[PDB]
């Protein structure tokens, strides 16, 4: 009977409420002027519909009770109408001049000419007749969201709001928008509440660069700004030196600007989960903010002409679930861009299911294994963020010019690979060498297996030095020689050949030291093999079907035994992997049926980022693309089909 | 070689039964000892008990509607009959045995089509290979029993051989499922599969048929028979009749004869084992796990009893009329209804008692963590008080030494005073000696002060140590009650627990498909469809 | 005062009629099992008075965990005895007793009839059955009180599953991780994670067919992961002190190397923290770097955490300092993880206040709400942390392949062991080098070699010059491997060896002291050699030097200045082994060129006048860029490794060529 504890009710704040949504039909009317017939066949840079669509892909699951599709009041049970209001003159002025204003009065009442000389001049904007007050109501939209989520009368916002504004500078316009939205609602709290609101975050993900936002708050320490976009200096709009990843604040606000720069187009998912993980999140952690506002833009999903990348409705799920997760919950979402409205009506249904509650779905492909340019960009930016804050510090190994007088002391160690190479192949194999006599060059340079003058069949196999691979140890900076392995390449063929009772003869030939390329080194491969052709290849007396197979370089010399010699009598293979070196072609001089022969009679593998396809030749004879790199991994990929390839040239 | 697996009822289909014979008996008694015949009547008597035997959720004149089949889980499917469990086991056993490489194949027969829709609604997800080798599938899966331009002009595709290292093969046992008429009608669909066990959810499948001689003739080894037999029932007699070693109404007729007198039939065996059972049945060996039973031995039956519930108190009319199709439907509708009522109002009012032994055991057990809390508070005072004896002690010792000091000094001066008076000459020795006296009177008064303190203390001492003695006896005493008290509660709360199972059993019972008349008869997902990898987990290929 | 302003009046016509939301999260409640009876199991006070400090598995952890609900309006249930009417914000789940199939399926059937035997022994036979079993302690009602537990979470994740709750807490007791499937252990008497997980994948083999089992309690989870060793279908993550023999239970399979066992390979992980005292930031990171990516790749239908609260802040048996914002941010993540479904059963806790205000937090995520703000985030973990991560990653990489092309670690295939074999493809580095070393200075001065007998080390260790016993006058140089500088590309992690420069800064001592007709003695130990995973270089550099201090040196005829020359960390060896022994008859002085490294601090063990001698007798060049009595005379070299080599090279042999005048 004894009541221990009364009963009372819940104590929390976020979800026993609803979330915000601001929208209006009056902001459907800043349009453009009809000027050639090629804007019939265009995405229309930014045009009124999209606003409507993302209403009614809401309306058709529930989350909304409207069935006639107007601005009613009661929006039902999960969402909350914050009504619009037309901001005032004050608000505006906060950020931009007091010319601009004047501007935009001007445009008000210009007559039709006049109208189009404005659209014709400006750096990529449109008037209209109605571009006054359809330009007002986005700030005051936004300023009356943010206002709502930061008095608690909501638990997080979203407003579908049109024109966008993270183009406009204080100066002038230009992009397609006329006043800068999320820097003045911004603006407007950070002087209203100097209580609750001290600190704000802005995130930017929208494909083009947001120089007016970032031009607003370049000096200032209040504001932290972040943007992911493609930067390609010279073409892709707006195309400055400002979206450069360099570009790290100035002043009093040093630090305080974070630009992530995507050098080549075509990403998808795993790229932008792996800079949100690596990069966006401990940042957002240790700036410890107040308030996160998203300056959204869906002309980067999958199935978009202009942005041309892959990201999938469910990656917007799982950014907006982290993003949520960074703040004590307040969010604000405003919505600036999209191309193809299909696309953008997904994107925004998932981002509004998990500002609902909802958890995000499951991606389409879990393994992705980003382009190479991305990692290479996202430790460049971490070295400069490191610079400025901490996060980035002491977990990256960052912590905050060699000789060119000492290259005369130096330890070989080019030879010393070969040499211990040498030593268990003998053991083993019991490899003899096979001395190149009237040239200076290392004795061990070509080992054969012994009575090679009886073998029929020859597998000769060239080479150049093989692969490092070096840990570098975490706590401080360089490199660990201590810890390093030597991956053999050319050891499997070998085996693969000696199990089968096959001759073998094997070529070594060095890497000139710093060279861009190893011309020297295709010099000598070349006069080492035509020598090795020339001087015991014709006399071997018991001789049928021999193969060559080329590691990584020195297959110009293959390539050159070829052309200025003729072989195809007794030799029946060519194989070569590349990795990612430039193509060797081949030069004929002794009849063009063997140009004919080397194109059938050949096998070359090259790595996925290959310079090529972005269809070469028949002078390179039949070059394959893998579906991964480096030199270990297509080796291990595609050793069974090289060797079903030899073993069926045979008979 | 052929089988036979102990099946009993359950207390739903037990009750089942009660309401069929109260409303079969007495037409059937008159016989013994368009309306309808009392032939008509006799079938659908034999009919109804075997489907009420078979999965009770059939006794409706309807088909499932092909969509809740695979929109329900196994718990509440196989909550209904007892037959359907045992399968379920078997089907388990067999699928997680221990395995090289064995793609052993099995075949399951029905009766008619509702049960083989119900076992294909049953065995839909698990890890096997199936085909239904009759009409109208559901969710037909097309597992097929065994009987790179890189350049122009070139030629190489070496695509082919390289699939061949990408496809995953499976390496899940066939199981074939099929119905005895169309066994019969056609002939060779065995002896193309080549199978190794058959079961046989009917009991009575003449062994000896053309498509099973085919298969026996082309196998190569024996294959095992298993028949599910129904404990008691009017099948096991007929079967028992071909176990040892017109006219099918008088069997008819003896045969529930004796299920009615055998209703109450008191033993029923159990402990099944199933792996050595599986492993015999596949290896092709007597079985002696398989339990010998065979049979059970032979005015007092007519009337119909239901399972007796703690303050129920409800009767049965007993139909002592004639009848028609649909009064038969109506009639039997609203008996289970009124059961429905009963059953319902009766789990919810056990409610009352468990609260208030819930409400008990909790304050016992507070009652108990309090008192082990001032056991170790009245211990850990009592040894505080341990050292400020000790030192009492010390303090007494210290006052003792003084005092034979005082008294020494007492007697010396004294003798000194004895000496000095006799013949006086009288010094000032007696008038220092009597203020030393004075002074050990006044340390005897101080030291007399502090051995009374110490008797105190120690008094105290001995208090606390007789309460921290009694304590523990007091918790021991209650933690005896505690478990005492502990065996009815547990009890009490296993039974309520069966209760609520049978209450939702016949709920979801006549909540689905439901006899004939809609008297009384998604979110939140009850019916199995927190939709993650659910569709995608079929095969859809 | 607008003109946009639609002045239309008519009727609108019906485009989208009304629906049913098509949500699936929170229209629902959340699942709490919860019953009275589970407060049976208690000890057996037997000693003595012992109730000042009671055992720390309590009953009353339970209620506590309970009481604080009903304190924060979550649960309207004002007796604190389990209801039904709980709320607007969970539903109660019934718990049932589990049957002998369930607890069958992982458990043996000895097992089973030894429980059900002790149900009702005598005293003293429980006392003896508590006194003999590894930290478990059985009593005359433990029957019923052990069988609740897995029947509550079998109920609890069959809620989940078939979609009448969202998630679900099962505030559970006696704990069930450390149960191994044939004897007891650990306070655990039935394992209930591993019979929940096996009774879900075999009786719902349409929805649910990978599972994934994080343990973010402080110790080992033992018989949940025997249980799944295996097999392939359930993932186990585990987080966990280690501490090789201390901890609890202390035993090698909880290294962070046990990676799976037969086609279950790669479907295990722990995740070891060195030293205890962790906190907010540890955590973070390695959920940031480890944990998600893997979930994200391994696809499961279902998410247990078999949580535990002893790792809290004030605790007494974990000794770590997590908030409980942290506990909030991991539910978080792990929500994000699955499509939602999420089932946390209770296992550890053993200071009420800690674990009811980490349950609280826990409690509130899983109703909704997003967590709190942490503390402080600039913390900088510590960095054995950093390195023990690494470590594992690399592993994890040579299985799965998140780990690999975004760590550097596509260079090579590490299914091949580092060997020096035809058996790998892969060699070690080290072999090489030294190698060439030894062929060098053997074909030009005759460099012998000197062999450390009876250990486990390369042969060619030590060279020296030949008649090493009749040399008056040795020099012992202590080096280190060579630094290299490159361009180490950051994709594969291969170098490129065109544009190597390495240079050797050890030799150019060896070709001064020969002039001058002394006695070279070289040593190389190398660093950490990536092939034991548990070599030292401090500890075995010192090994080396007291073994040629005690067996050799210590008996030349003809011995007089010895002088000592370090490289690298390894000249902490040379100043073990002076504090160790009485080194200073015959050895003048000692030369460091500690570069960037700290300094060494010298203790002595044997005098307290080496302090002096050392002070005066030493010279230890330090970076320019360093800023930092007994350490013996620091000397803050003008250009800086290599550049104070080369540059105080004529300071260093001219000290020393004074000092043996
Ligand atoms: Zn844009
Ligand atoms: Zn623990």
């Amino acid at each position: 009977r004894q009541v221990i504890v009364p009963v009372c009710m819940p104590k929390i704040h976020y979800s026993p409420l609803k979330t915000g949504l601001c929208y209006d039909v009056r902001m459907r009317y800043h349009a453009k002027i009809f000027t050639s017939y090629f804007e019939y066949i265009d995405p229309h840079p930014e045009d009124p519909r999209r606003i409507y669509r993302i209403y009614k892909i809401l309306a058709e699951n529930g989350l909304i009770n409207d069935p006639t599709l107007s601005g009613v009041d009661d929006l039902g049970d999960l969402m909350l109408k914050i009504p619009v209001r037309a901001a005032t003159s004050e608000e505006i002025l906060e950020v931009h001049t007091k010319e601009h204003l004047e501007f935009i009065e001007s445009t008000e009442k210009m007559s039709r000419e006049e109208l189009l000389k404005e659209t014709e001049k400006g750096d990529s904007v449109y008037f209209n007749n109605d571009s006054y007050a359809s330009a007002r109501l986005p700030c005051g939209g936004a300023i009356e969201a943010c206002k709502a989520v930061v008095e608690g009368r909501v638990k997080n916002s979203l407003a579908v709001v049109r024109p966008p504004g993270h183009h406009a500078e204080p100066q002038a316009a230009g992009g397609f928008c006329l006043f800068s939205n999320v820097a003045v609602a911004a603006k407007n709290i950070l002087k209203n509440y100097p209580e609750s609101v001290r600190r704000i975050m802005i995130l930017d993900w929208d494909i083009h660069h947001g120089n007016g936002t970032q031009k607003s708050f370049y000096q200032d320490d209040q504001v932290l700004y972040v943007s992911l976009h493609r930067f390609e200096m010279g073409k892709y709009y707006p195309g400055t030196i400002q979206g450069q990843y360099d570009q790290t604040g100035e002043g009093k606000g040093e630090g305080f600007n974070c630009n992530i720069t995507w050098p080549v187009g075509g990403v998808g998912d795993a790229e932008y989960m792996w800079a949100f993980e690596q990069v966006v999140m401990p940042m957002g952690r240790e700036f410890k903010p107040d308030l996160v506002i998203i300056s959204s833009g869906f002309d980067a999903a999958d199935g978009d002409t202009i942005g041309q990348c892959h990201v999938t409705p469910s990656c917007y799920g799982h950014m907006t679930h982290m993003l949520k997760s960074l703040a004590r919950g307040n969010l604000c979402v405003v919505l600036e861009g999209g191309y193809n409205l299909d696309a953008i009506a997904r994107s925004a249904l998932s981002v509004a299911k998990v500002l609902i509650g909802e958890p995000p779905d499951e991606l389409p492909d879990p393994l992705s294994d980003p382009k190479p340019e991305v990692i290479e960009m996202i430790d460049k930016v971490i070295r400069l963020q490191s610079k400025y804050w901490n996060c980035f510090r002491r977990r990256h190994a960052n912590s905050g010019p060699i000789n060119d007088s000492i290259i005369s002391k130096n330890f070989p160690l080019q030879k010393a690979i070969r040499q211990q190479q040498q030593h268990y192949l003998s053991d083993e194999f019991n490899f003899v060498t096979l001395p190149l006599v009237s040239m200076d060059l290392p004795d061990n340079t070509v080992l054969c297996t012994p009575n090679i003058s009886e073998s029929n069949t020859i597998i000769i196999v060239v080479h150049d030095t093989s692969d490092i691979w070096a840990k570098r140890n975490v706590i401080s900076g360089t490199i660990d020689l201590s810890s390093s392995v030597i991956i053999d390449n050319s050891l499997d063929f070998i085996k693969w050949g000696l199990d089968r009772k096959y001759g073998i003869i094997d070529v070594n030939i060095p890497l000139t030291l710093f060279e861009p390329d190893n011309y020297s080194g295709m010099i000598t491969s070349q006069e080492v093999l035509i020598y090795l052709w020339d001087n015991y290849i014709k006399y071997f007396p018991s001789v049928a079907k021999i193969a060559f197979i080329g590691i990584g370089d020195s297959y110009s010399g293959i390539v050159h035994l070829l052309g200025h010699r003729d072989t195809r009598a007794v030799t029946k293979t060519v194989i070569n992997f590349l990795g990612d070196k430039q193509l060797k072609p081949l030069v004929p001089l002794v009849d063009e049926t063997l140009s004919e022969w080397y194109f059938k009679n050949s096998l070359i593998f090259s790595n996925n980022s290959h310079q090529c396809w972005k269809k070469p030749r028949k002078k390179f004879g039949r070059v394959l693309r893998c579906d991964t790199d480096g030199l270990n991994n297509i080796i291990e990929e595609r050793f069974e089909e090289a060797t079903d390839f030899i073993l069926d040239s045979f008979e | 070689k052929v089988y036979y697996l102990p099946v009993t009822l359950t207390q739903f289909q037990k009750d089942l039964s009660e309401i069929l014979i109260s409303l079969h008996a007495k037409s059937f008694k008159a016989s013994i000892i368009p309306t309808l015949s009392q032939r008509q009547l006799t079938y659908i008597f034999d009919s109804n008990i075997r489907a009420i035997a078979n999965h009770p959720s059939l006794l409706v004149d309807h088909y499932m509607p092909r969509q809740l089949l695979r929109m329900e889980p196994t718990e509440s499917s196989i909550a209904g009959s007892h037959k359907f469990q045992v399968l379920n086991q078997l089907i388990n056993s067999i699928c997680f045995r221990d395995r090289p490489n064995e793609v052993i194949k099995c075949a399951i027969i029905a009766h008619s089509i509702k049960e083989l829709d119900l076992l294909e609604g049953l065995i839909l997800g698990k890890k096997f290979r199936t085909k239904r080798l009759s009409g109208t599938s559901l969710y037909n899966e097309k597992h097929k029993f065994p009987n790179y331009t890189g350049y122009s002009k070139d030629d190489y595709d070496y695509s082919v051989k390289r699939n061949l290292k990408k496809r995953k093969i499976n390496t899940d046992d066939w199981l074939f499922l099929a119905t005895t008429k169309h066994l019969k009608h056609d002939q060779y669909l065995l002896a193309n599969y080549d199978i190794d066990m058959i079961i046989s959810f009917d009991p009575m499948l003449e062994v000896e048929l053309p498509a099973l001689q085919v298969l026996r003739n082309n196998a190569n080894k024996d294959i095992p028979i298993i028949k599910l037999l129904v404990q008691n029932s009017p099948d096991h007699y007929l079967l028992d009749s071909e176990i040892k070693n017109s006219q099918e109404y008088e069997e008819i007729k003896s045969s529930l004869l004796y299920f009615l007198q055998a209703r109450n039939a008191p033993v029923n065996n159990c402990e099944i084992d199933y792996i050595k059972l599986v492993k015999c049945c596949l290896e092709g060996k007597d079985c002696n796990n398989i339990l010998p039973v065979l049979d059970l031995i032979t005015s007092g039956f007519w009337q119909p009893q239901l399972t007796k519930l703690q303050y129920s108190s409800t009767e049965l009319p007993l139909w002592d009329g004639p009848l028609d199709i649909k009064t038969y439907q109506t009639e039997l509708m609203h008996r289970a209804v009124i059961r429905l009522r009963d059953i319902q109002d009766e789990y919810a009012k056990g409610t009352v008692p468990l609260y208030e032994k819930r409400l008990n055991e909790t304050q016992r057990q507070n009652q108990l963590d309090e008192i082990k809390n001032s056991v170790g508070l009245t211990f850990k005072k009592k040894q505080e008080v341990e050292k400020s004896i000790n030192d009492s002690e010390k303090r007494l010792k210290h006052a003792m030494t003084e005092s034979t000091k005082l008294q020494n000094k007492i007697n010396h001066l004294l003798k000194n005073r004895q000496e000095l008076e006799n013949f006086n000459k009288l010094p000032s020795n007696t008038i220092s000696s009597e203020n030393h006296l004075e002074e050990g009177s006044a340390l005897a008064d101080k030291l007399k002060e502090y051995i009374d303190k110490n008797a105190t203390l120690f008094n105290k001492l001995k208090e606390l140590q007789q309460a921290n003695a009694e304590k523990s006896k007091l918790n021991d005493e209650l933690r005896s009650k505690y478990q005492i008290e502990s065996s009815k509660a547990a009890e009490s709360a296993q039974t309520l627990k069966i209760l609520q199972e049978s209450m939702k059993s016949l709920e979801n019972e006549v909540n689905g498909p439901l006899t004939k008349f809609s008297t009384e008869s998604q979110n939140d997902f009850q019916s199995l469809k927190a939709r993650n990898k659910f569709l995608k987990n079929y095969i859809t290929l």
